[PDB]
RNA sequence: CAGAUAUCAGGAGGAACACCGGUGGCGAAGGCGGGUCUCUGGGCAGUAACUGACGCUGAGGAGCGAAAGCGUGGGGAGCGAACAGGAUUAGAUACCCUGGUAGUCCACGCCGUAAACGGUGGGUACUAGGUGUGGGUUUCCUUGGGAUCCGUGCCGUAGCUAA
């Protein structure tokens, strides 16, 4: 899962500021990277069939986040988009 | 021949029958009598008193081996477990130890499905 | 690295005295891989509720080590080449 | 039983596998398993209990 | 009858995990239970630390999805369709016995239907209680008791239902 070190310097990386835990940026950064966690748990556990669910719900709430960096300000989400490599 | 002077009643004790097995402490079938060994067959060999017959069969071949002490080691359930026991016991061999050697598959094997008559 | 309380049995044959320098023998690996510190608590000359290999008494052996899971799997897969060695059991002190 | 616990309530004491002699306590003759409400403790220290003496058949040291 | 049954010991096989095993939990639902290890799923609880309405529903569409069945290669100890004899019977093809093939298990696939039902769509704000009951935390006696939030039963208010 989200390791509390990992996603506390994940945090400190693409967050707004520190403790600002929970904006738009920092929640994209946590679950994109818990995304990837799990692309490779999935890859070897080819049948888990159960990680899958949490899998798309995750994807979703970003998706659901990210349309609100984009109506706030399309700058920021420009910028996050082009600097996790995301499309 | 031999003499046996401990002995253990393996009782297959089947609905069918109650095959009284005396065997050796060594786990030789030293000698048996069963329902049909006395002579009950079919629903005579499922009776009750062809279990204390079987029993006190098999300890009067005991005897004839000169078995006096056993312990009972009756299998599954069937007709005539008390009764092939006070039969051994009145038959030349103490009843000893009660043993109810069961198999126990704990969920294992699978059997046949059923019957319905 | 996870805390592993690994559970030995061990052949009544031997004698206790060989029973622990075989046992740091293959905990060297141990500790020279993931830098463990290790318990070994040995006490032998106990009965088993049923008997294993035409055999009911052994050796327990536990020691408590602090290795990845990588090197209690090697231990593992170690703990049962040997002919002393009867069971083998290692633990996650995590809530598994 | 009836009581909190003899865990929950006692409010001191710990569960071992290599503590048999504890474990035998609660197992029966053979070693077969008491219910959830047998022994009248808190659930969480039957359901521990019950999967460590899984283990001690397992290991050979409880009557199976 | 050759040594069958049996008894002991041994080996082989294949499958499943009795007891724990239950309004008790978990899981979106089909489902989950021998033990170990690894990865991983989600929920609940106390601090607002923070984001600052990022809410819900959701046609199309998406996958998952009981069992069976078929494709591909194995397994098969047992069971066992189909198919075999015997038995009641007027008839057995049926109930019963005497066996066993695919299947049943595994691997990768197909399909998508089950009475796949709280027969009660998802979500949200209000309406007496009482009592079992899982997880938590707190608060009040000296563990004892209370509160709270979440899971899970039954009975019973209002009110509702044709009942």
């Amino acid at each position: 899962a989200l390791t509390a070190e990992q996603k506390k310097e994940i945090l400190g990386q693409y967050g707004l500021h520190d403790t600002d835990t929970g904006s738009p940026e920092a929640q994209v950064a946590l679950l994109t990277k818990r995304i990837q966690d799990l692309t490779e748990h999935l890859k070897v556990h080819k049948h888990d069939h159960h990680s899958r669910r949490g899998l798309l719900l995750l994807v979703g709430r970003r998706r659901r986040l990210l349309k609100y960096v984009a109506q706030v300000d399309v700058a920021r989400y420009r910028s996050l988009i082009e600097r996790l490599g995301l499309r | 021949k031999k003499n046996v002077p401990h002995g253990a009643a393996h009782i297959k004790s089947t609905f069918n029958n109650t095959i009284v097995s005396i065997t050796d402490p060594q786990g030789n079938v030293i000698a048996w009598a069963s329902s049909g060994h006395v002579g009950f067959k079919g629903s005579r060999k499922s009776t009750p008193f062809a279990a204390q017959l079987a029993a006190e069969n098999a300890a009067r071949k005991a005897q004839e081996h000169g078995v006096k002490k056993v312990d009972v080691f009756v299998k599954g359930p069937g007709s005539g477990r008390e009764t092939a026991i006070r039969s051994l016991q009145a038959a030349g061999l103490e009843v000893g130890t009660i043993s109810d050697v069961t198999p126990q598959p704990h969920n294992g094997c699978r059997p046949p499905k059923r019957r319905r008559v | 690295m996870r805390p592993y309380e690994i559970m030995v049995i061990l052949d009544p044959t031997l004698d206790e005295r060989t029973v622990a320098p075989s046992l740091e023998t293959f905990l060297n690996v141990i500790r020279k891989d993931g830098g463990t510190v290790d318990k070994v608590d040995i006490w032998g000359r106990r009965r088993l509720a049923y008997e294993i290999a035409k055999h009911a008494e052994g050796i327990y052996a536990v020691i408590d080590v602090k290795a990845e899971p990588a090197t209690v799997s090697e231990l593992d897969r170690q703990l049962n080449l040997n002919e002393s060695v009867l069971r083998t059991k290692v633990l996650r002190t995590d809530k598994h | 039983k009836t009581r909190k616990c003899v865990f929950c309530s006692k409010k001191g004491q710990t569960i071992d596998y290599k503590d048999t002699a504890l474990l035998r306590t609660y197992i029966s003759e053979r070693g077969k398993i008491r219910a959830r409400r047998v022994t009248g403790n808190c659930v969480q220290h039957q359901r521990d209990i019950a999967v460590a003496v899984k283990n001690a058949r397992e290991v050979a040291l409880l009557p199976f």
